[PDB]
């Protein structure tokens, strides 16, 4: 009674045959569910039984099964999509929700600019900082991105944000949170933050000076 | 009518705490149909709770909660609770209500016990498990870099930091200018506290004439205040 | 005796209901004369000769026997059908002429009637006790008949048939007599002691559950739960000895039966060895014997219920026959047509029949001359609606006289008095029907030029050009949708439809504003032309146009004037001028006890032995028809010794085995009905004092849900488990034998089986739905006349009785087209279930002729196969018609498990809330907003605000219930303010422990109740949680200034105050309660006028009591007592619920 949404976020672009596996535990024996959620609103019902659709329901929506490889299919598309898909299964009197996918938009690899910026001299004062050596604009999420302060390999102490794909031209953009202490930030002068994205075609070096 | 259910209670507590979260149902009657309690993580997933059925009197928790919470189907008044006792960390989460689907229309049977789906939910009521309480989020402005890149795509916003709880409103140019604008998801400090950076690319071909303001306006601290942008200078 | 409301139809329709029930009855006993015959054919020429491969006679006369059977069963199905329905026909007719007479004598039933009993008991007389009468006279005697009809026809087709055998059995009845006689005697017996020693040990819920609201205040819930429980575990001690007793003789009355069946067995087996009486003759006997007994035996609540119809009937036909004093109904009286406003009074005298310890009435002179209006004041105590009631007799004072024109008031015909006059009072109420309706109600045949102008002049036409469908709105139960000003100008508006000779006004302008007041004074002065008008005195400001001015002083003329004739006369009027019940299922009943399982184990392994039994019966009859056949003397006299022997083991077993499954299933039923009253009454302490404010969950109801809804859930828990058990073994072995050995009769058999069967299933279908839609329409009517059994005085006086009666009629007539239709429904089903019996014989033997013919089975098994399946279904009929009704005790669980879950808003036994360590009685309100959600249309508290300081009080001063008691309960948080906020010691009331905050607050209500303790449990009773030091009573006891009377007392601390201590004054048990409040060291107090029965003393001594302690510490005071007032530390003012 354990639920795997295999392909986890996927990143299909509109107007495909879009696919998603949700491989169950032994033996639900087609009692499993799809539901629909678009973010922040509570989920809808798709299809039931792996089979059947509900009431309301486009019929574009396709729901197939093999012995515990299950499936839900798409070919249609309407941009109302683009949300998360959680494929609950209910069986004797244990039911599971499994941890869905998602659907990313597609869209050309958009260019990382980085921009660092050393902490508010209005900051320093209360004993800590938060420097922050972000980036914009970008396509696809997955961007690597390396502190090193005083030429070291900073681990643990990155905090990442990253806001939902944009409505208009869809790309990503990025928050990360070095914070020190008092003690800290006094000794060190050079600050070297790094990251590294397949749209670059050199993993850059954004630093500053403690001045 | 058309199938309404809404919930209550919730809004705080720290760990060691109890509540009571009362699904009322409207449109149906209660004892038909069994009622669930959905756990949607914050930013992770989503987690059944429990469920009871009213006319064969049978409950049924996750294990993860087992001996703690305790539902209830008060047939009155078409209620349902959910009443929790010594709440974690790790249940911050946002609770919904729903109702198992039913084949027939107006009954379910024992057999396949909500094997069918859930249909009708609720909108969920947020709950927390923080110790302390909240403070202030004292900004620190994210100045512009004296190295801006000159006239190109720079960057600039301000840091609205240890702030409490959720949420805050981050404006530009006071309610006139949120182009550019991204405002930051509340990402969480590790002593239980908050923070949001709120970020603006402009051209440094006006970074002379123009000079701006984040607009910050924290409601439930009972605060608002703001803190001038401007071009760091050595 | 009880027949009299009889036509001659009726005479009829029950007579040739009797005959038919005769002539049904017997016939069975002729059924098995003629199997007697068959089954002698058969097995003589079979054993003659068995033919398993000329014979064509045995088929000439199983047809003969064919034709013998199904004419014999259409002779039942006419006579069944028959005595059904007109037995049910003579009922529904007499019913309704019953109620309909009951009615019409229950209007003319008068008002000290009223006076006397109560006005529920009426209704639900009405509708129970009919229903009773119905049922009874109804059918149960057709039945009746029927039954000792199959009887003597059962004896006497013995003696004619064979007289040796038939004198062997019925010799040894008596002993079967004596036996289940005394197996009456013993249950009855038990079940008297077992019923009055709970209903010794259940008015301490009716003693705790009379008083909710003390207890809940003085946080007094676990000592009732053990007041309770210490009494369940006494009644255990014989709910047992009844078990094992009842069980044991029911397993004696069936080892005696199947002793019985041994003894003759033997017998007439040496008597059919001598070739003397043939199987076919010799089974006769055997059979017709068993049915005269079970149909006999299985008739005996037919006559308790008769008995019930007897029982009920007494009453209603008492009051039918009852005749009052002066009547509502005769036109014998003499009345007058033109007469002037004379009313002279004189000496007159009048007590209450009701309330006689209070001299009301003590001596009246007025004079009233034509046209002079009088009008009259009086202080807050004496009786002026009284009088009013009086001036149009709806009763008979003692030593006076009253007149108009010195005629008698023996002489004015009753309609003409109460048609003559006219009456707005307090609170004039409104029907259930129109504007337009409730006005020509007003007179019952006006104009509608009278109607408008009428509405106009008083002074309430505005809102019914505003009122939506403006002319015939729905002025629902008790005015709802209305202003206050607005009903009394539309009584005003009746009452002016009216155009009295005598006018009376009775505080009808008490929530108006002063111009309609006016206006309608105006509109009556402007009226009164030569006739007089007398009006009960709100505010003297308007009094002042009268001709004469009245005042009161225990009844009396006391003070009588005109304004400056009354202004320096120096009386008192100076003084007074500066039901969803959601449906459980079965599995919920159930695990409402998974922890008894082994009893029902043993239970239900024991119930399907004890129900297998027949298809034993079945295949041993089968072997005694096998034995019987080629003819070896020496043999066969040795099996039939071996199978006398056989029912003699089977009476063993069967007796063991009974009392088992009986004694089982009543352990585990006990101790259900044991938990379930617990948790039921633990469950009713802890709600919230709205529920137990309702109307529907009164004191009556709840004792009734303890005393006998706790006892039926084990019907629908263990009989029906052990039931269903056993009806599987009954029939299902049935069918598995005979289908091993019947391949193709049984199924024809088992497509008959289902009539016997569901005879009852589609009456419980269609009978439901008609008795739906009967009680819908008896609650119509029943609606119409909870009306004039709420709303008495006004409909007499009114004078509109009459125009209810039809009114009433005119529903009626509902349900008796309800039972006319009954009667068919019931009967033709009936009949199919009596006349089906027969009809089996007939296909079934003839059949088993055809196969026996051409050689497919033995004829021991057509009859194996026949006696399995047809004894199997009616035997299941009658086990199922043993259990208790189902259908009831499935609905009792659903009324126990709404009592259950519902959860109270405020919880009396939750352990959360911000407990405050030590407390400044700092009581403040904001505000506050009020209104009883019971009658929620007078907004109680309209935003009040109160504040006291540490040691200081307030005082609410005022008039009686002003908005008084409210105040003194929002603090006990009984109840929570519609608006508004009590925060206490700073802080908000609405989020404290609410076990604790009532911890601080003792209080000495209007009206202190002693319980069912002794004197010392009972003080002591003023804290819970921890147990009290002889001495802190005793401190207490001369605190409050209460020690010394004691030392008087038998047993000091040890009386016994029994339920509400009848020993006692008013001055002494209110005395206690300061002994009470006191214990508790309460912060705050809420003296709410504990001086209506304290002396001067006993009060002037405890105020020093009851102050010094409360030194240091806040208290409320609503009393009525200047002198207490005065010195307090604060002062407010009650208007409508408004301070000023
Ligand atoms: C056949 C020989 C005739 C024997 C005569 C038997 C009785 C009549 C004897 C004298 C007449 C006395 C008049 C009786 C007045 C009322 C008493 C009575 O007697 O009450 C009938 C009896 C009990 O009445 P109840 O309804 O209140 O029972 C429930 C019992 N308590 C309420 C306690 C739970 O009834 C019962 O229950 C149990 C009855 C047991 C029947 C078992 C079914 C087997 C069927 C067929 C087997 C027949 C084989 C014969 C072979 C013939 C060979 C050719
Ligand atoms: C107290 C705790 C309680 C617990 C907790 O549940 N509890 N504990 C125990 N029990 C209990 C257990 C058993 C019973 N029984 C009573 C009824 N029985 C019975 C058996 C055979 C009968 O007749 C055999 C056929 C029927 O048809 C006849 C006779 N006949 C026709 N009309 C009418 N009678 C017939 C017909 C037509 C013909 F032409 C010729 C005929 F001969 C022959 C009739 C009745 C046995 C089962 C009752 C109660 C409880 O309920
Ligand atoms: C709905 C009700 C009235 C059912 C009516 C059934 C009656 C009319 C049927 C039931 C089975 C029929 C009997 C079955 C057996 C036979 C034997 C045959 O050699 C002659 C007809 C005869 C004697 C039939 C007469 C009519 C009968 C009794
Ligand atoms: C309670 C009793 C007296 C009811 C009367 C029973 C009547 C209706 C029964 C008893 C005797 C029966 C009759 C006996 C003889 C026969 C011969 C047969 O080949 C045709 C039908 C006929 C004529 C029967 C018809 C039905 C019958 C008349
Ligand atoms: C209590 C009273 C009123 C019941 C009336 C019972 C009468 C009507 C019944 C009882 C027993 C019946 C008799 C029993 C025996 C005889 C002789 C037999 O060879 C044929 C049936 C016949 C001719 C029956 C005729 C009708 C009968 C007398
Ligand atoms: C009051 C009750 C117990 C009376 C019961 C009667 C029993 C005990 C008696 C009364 C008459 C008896 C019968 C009288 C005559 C004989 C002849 C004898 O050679 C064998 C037994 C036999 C056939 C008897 C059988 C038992 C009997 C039926
Ligand atoms: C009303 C009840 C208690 C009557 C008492 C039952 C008596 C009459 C019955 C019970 C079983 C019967 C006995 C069972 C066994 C024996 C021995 C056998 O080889 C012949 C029959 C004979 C001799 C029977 C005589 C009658 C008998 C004793
Ligand atoms: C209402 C139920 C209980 C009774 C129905 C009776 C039917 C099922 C029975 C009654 C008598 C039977 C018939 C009587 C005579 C014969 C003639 C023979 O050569 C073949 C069988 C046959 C044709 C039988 C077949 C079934 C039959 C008609």
């Amino acid at each position: 009674i354990q639920m795997t949404q295999s392909p986890s976020s996927l990143s299909a672009s509109v107007g495909d045959r879009v696919t998603i596996t949700c491989r169950a535990s032994q033996s639900v024996s087609s009692a499993v569910a799809w539901y629909q959620q678009k973010p922040g609103k509570a989920p809808k019902l798709l299809i039931y039984s792996a089979s059947s659709l509900y009431s309301g329901v486009p019929s574009r929506f396709s729901g197939s099964r093999s012995g515990t490889d299950f499936t839900l299919t798409i070919s249609s598309l309407q941009p109302e999509d683009f949300a998360t898909y959680y494929c609950q299964q209910g069986y004797s009197k244990l039911i599971t929700f499994g941890q869905g996918t998602k659907v990313e938009i597609k869209r050309t690899v958009a260019a990382p600019s980085v921009f660092i910026f050393p902490p508010s001299d209005s900051q320093l004062k209360s004993g800590t900082a938060s420097v922050v050596c972000l980036l914009n604009n970008f396509y696809p999420r997955e961007a690597k991105v390396q502190w090193k302060v005083d030429n070291a390999l900073q681990s643990g102490n990155s905090q990442e944000s990253v806001t939902e794909q944009d409505s208009k031209d869809s790309t990503y953009s990025l928050s990360s949170t070095l914070t020190l202490s008092k003690a800290d930030y006094e000794k060190h002068k050079v600050y070297a933050c790094e990251v590294t994205h397949q749209g670059l075609s050199s993993p850059v070096t954004k630093s500053f000076n403690r001045g | 009518s058309e199938v309404q259910l809404v919930e209550s209670g919730g809004g705080l507590v720290q760990p060691g705490g109890s509540l009571r979260l009362s699904c009322a149902a409207s449109g149906f009657n209660l004892y038909s149909s069994y009622i669930h309690w959905v756990r949607q993580a914050p930013g992770k997933g989503l987690e059944w709770v429990a469920y009871i059925s009213s006319y064969y009197g049978s409950t049924s928790y996750a294990d993860s909660v087992k001996g703690r919470f305790t539902i209830s189907a008060d047939t009155s008044k078409n209620t349902a609770y959910l009443q929790m006792n010594s709440l974690r960390a790790e249940d911050t989460a946002v609770y919904y209500c729903a109702r198992s689907f039913s084949i027939n229309g107006s009954y379910s049977w024992w057999w396949d016990q909500a094997a069918y789906g859930l249909d009708y939910w609720g909108q969920g009521t947020l709950v927390t498990v923080s110790s302390a309480s909240t403070k202030g989020p004292s900004v620190f402005p994210l100045a512009p870099s004296s190295k801006s890149t000159s006239g190109g795509t720079a960057a600039l916003g301000c840091l609205v930091k240890d702030y409490f709880p959720e949420p805050v409103t981050v404006s530009w140019n006071s309610g006139a200018l949120t182009s550019g604008v991204h405002t930051f998801p509340a990402v969480l400090q590790s002593s239980g506290l908050y923070s949001l950076s709120s970020v603006v690319t402009v051209p440094s071909s006006s970074l002379g004439t123009q000079t701006y303001i984040c607009n910050v306006n924290h409601k439930p601290s009972n605060t608002k205040v703001d803190k001038k942008v401007e071009p760091k200078s050595c | 005796t009880l027949f009299r409301y009889s036509d001659w139809q009726d005479k009829l329709f029950m007579s040739l209901g009797t005959i038919m029930a005769i002539a049904h009855g017997s016939g069975l006993p002729l059924m098995m004369i003629v199997f007697g015959e068959m089954t002698d054919k058969f097995v003589d020429t079979a054993g003659n000769f068995s033919f398993p491969v000329p014979g064509k006679i045995l088929e000439e006369e199983m047809t003969r026997y064919a034709y013998y059977y199904s004419g014999l069963g259409a002779g039942v199905l006419v006579a069944a059908y028959i005595q059904v329905s007109f037995w049910t026909l003579a009922a529904g007719r007499q019913i309704r002429k019953i109620r309909q007479k009951f009615f019409h004598a229950i209007l003319r039933q008068e008002i000290g009637w009223f006076d006397i009993n109560d006005t529920t008991e009426l209704n639900t007389r009405l509708t129970d006790d009919i229903s009773k009468i119905s049922e009874g006279i109804g059918d149960k005697v057709g039945m009746f008949f029927q039954a000792v009809a199959t009887f003597f026809a059962g004896f006497i087709v013995g003696f004619i048939r064979g007289w040796k055998l038939t004198l062997v059995i019925m010799a040894i009845s008596p002993i079967l007599g004596l036996s289940a006689a005394v197996w009456a005697k013993i249950l009855s017996a038990f079940s008297d002691k077992e019923l009055a020693a709970y209903a010794k040990a259940g008015a301490v819920a009716e003693e705790a559950l009379g008083a909710i609201r003390t207890v809940i205040a003085f946080g007094g819930q676990n000592k009732e739960l053990e007041r309770y429980q210490k009494h369940l575990e006494n009644a255990k001690e014989i709910g047992i000895k009844k078990a094992i007793s009842a069980n044991i003789s029911m397993g004696i009355a069936f080892l005696l039966i199947y002793a019985s069946y041994a003894l003759a067995f033997w017998y007439g087996s040496t008597l059919v060895i001598s070739k003397e009486y043939t199987i076919g003759n010799a089974m006769t006997v055997f059979f017709s014997i068993l049915i005269g007994a079970f149909s006999v035996g299985q008739a005996a609540p037919c006559i308790d219920a008769f008995a019930n119809a007897r029982g009920a009937a007494y009453v209603i036909f008492d009051i039918i026959d009852n005749n009052p004093k002066i009547d509502s109904f005769s036109e014998r009286g003499h009345k007058p047509d033109s007469i002037k406003g004379n009313l002279e009074f004189n000496d007159v005298h009048f007590s209450y029949p009701s309330r006689a310890n209070v001299k009301i009435l003590k001596g009246l002179n007025l004079k009233v001359q034509s046209g002079q209006t009088v009008a009259l004041v009086g202080s807050s105590g004496c009786g002026k609606s009284t009088t009013v009631q009086l001036i149009q007799r709806l009763y008979d004072p003692d030593e006076g006289t009253i007149n108009i024109d010195g005629q008698d008031i023996r002489n004015f015909n009753v309609n003409y008095l109460r048609e003559i006059i006219g009456v707005v009072s307090q609170e004039p109420v409104l029907f259930s029907t129109t504007i337009a309706e409730n006005i020509c109600y007003g007179r019952g045949n006006v104009t509608m030029d009278e109607i408008k102008k009428a509405v106009k002049e008083a002074n309430a036409y505005e809102f019914i050009m505003k009122l939506p469908q403006k002319f015939d709105t729905l002025v629902g139960e008790r005015g709802a949708q209305l202003s206050g000003g607005q009903k009394q100008r539309i009584a005003i508006a009746r009452a002016l439809v009216r155009n009295p000779k005598i006018l009376l006004l009775d505080q009808a302008t008490s929530a108006l504003d002063t111009e309609s007041e006016a206006e309608v004074q105006a509109a009556l002065d402007k009226a009164r032309e030569g006739r007089t008008t007398i009006v009960i005195a709100h505010r003297l400001s308007t009094v002042r146009n009268a001709d004469v001015i009245a005042g009161f002083e225990d009844g009396v003329i006391v003070e009588q004037g005109s304004h400056s004739e009354l202004m320096k006369k120096e009386g008192v009027y100076f003084k007074l001028v500066n039901a969803n019940v959601p449906p459980v299922s079965f599995l919920k009943v159930l695990k409402l006890n998974k922890t008894e399982w082994p009893y029902f184990v043993v239970g239900t392994v024991c119930a399907i032995a004890n129900g297998g039994l027949q298809p034993a019966f079945s295949v041993i009859f089968s072997e005694i028809i096998a034995i019987f056949g080629p003819g070896d003397d020496a043999v066969k006299q040795q099996k039939c010794n071996i199978f006398s022997l056989i029912f003699l083991f089977l009476g063993i077993i069967s007796f063991f085995t009974f009392f088992l499954q009986g004694f089982t299933f009543g352990k585990a039923g006990e101790i259900l009905t044991r938990r379930l009253r617990s948790m039921a009454f633990k469950a009713m302490l802890r709600q919230d004092m709205s529920w137990f404010d309702d109307h529907k969950n009164s004191t009556g109801a709840l004792s009734t849900r303890l005393a006998t809804d706790a006892a039926q859930v084990q019907g629908a828990t263990g009989t029906r488990l052990a039931l269903i058990a056993q009806n599987i073994a009954n029939l299902g072995t049935g069918i598995i034998i005979s289908f091993i050995y019947g391949w193709q009769l049984t199924l024809l058999l088992l497509a008959v089986v289902p009539i016997i069967a569901v005879s009852g299933i589609v009456e419980m279908k269609l009978l439901a739905g008609n008795a739906k839609r009967d009680k819908k329409e008896l609650e119509a009517a029943g609606k119409i006349a909870t009306e004039a059994i709420e709303n008495i005085r006004t409909v007499v006086s009114l004078t509109q009785e009459r125009k209810f009666e039809s009114m009433y009629v005119e529903k009626l007539y509902g349900p008796y087209r309800n039972s006319v239709q009954k009667a068919h429904i019931y009967g033709i089903t009936f009949s199919i279930s009596q006349a089906f019996m027969y009809f089996s014989y007939a296909g079934c033997f003839r059949f088993g002729a055809y196969l026996i013919v051409n050689g497919h089975m033995r004829f021991r098994d057509v009859i194996l196969v026949f006696s399995a399946i047809v004894f199997g279904a009616v035997a299941l009929g009658h086990a199922s018609s043993f259990a208790p009704d189902y259908a009831k005790a499935k609905l009792s669980a659903a009324h126990l498990f709404m009592l259950f879950e519902r959860q109270p808003l405020i919880d009396s036994y939750s352990e959360e809330g911000l407990k405050p360590d030590k407390f400044e009685g700092n009581i403040t309100f904001n505000e506050v907003v009020f209104n009883y959600p019971t009658r929620a249309n007078v907004p109680v508290l309209q935003g009040l605000s109160l504040e006291v300081k540490k040691g200081q009080t307030l005082a609410l001063v005022g008039s009686s219930g002003c908005g008084k008691s409210t105040v003194v309960q929002l603090l006990e948080r009984f109840y929570d303010p519609l608006a508004g906020t009590v925060l206490l010691d700073g802080q908000e009331a609405k989020k404290l422990n609410v076990q604790w905050l009532r911890a601080q607050l003792g209080i000495v209500s209007q009206e202190p109740i002693l319980f069912d303790c002794s004197i010392a449990e009972n003080i002591a009773y003023g804290d819970n949680s921890r147990v009290v030091s002889q001495d802190e009573i005793v401190s207490a006891a001369k605190a409050a200034n209460i020690h010394p009377f004691i030392e008087t007392l038998p047993h000091k601390y040890e009386t016994r105050v029994g339920d509400k201590g009848t020993q006692l004054s008013g001055g002494q048990k209110q005395r206690i309660a300061i002994a009470r409040a006191l214990i508790r060291q309460p912060q705050i107090l809420l003296l709410d006028q504990a001086t209506s029965a304290l002396d001067t003393e006993s009060e002037k001594v405890v105020q020093e009591a009851l102050d010094k302690a409360r030194e240091g510490r806040t208290c409320i005071v609503i009393a009525h007592r200047l002198s207490t007032i005065q010195n307090a530390d604060l002062i407010v003012v009650f208007q409508n619920g408004r301070v000023k």
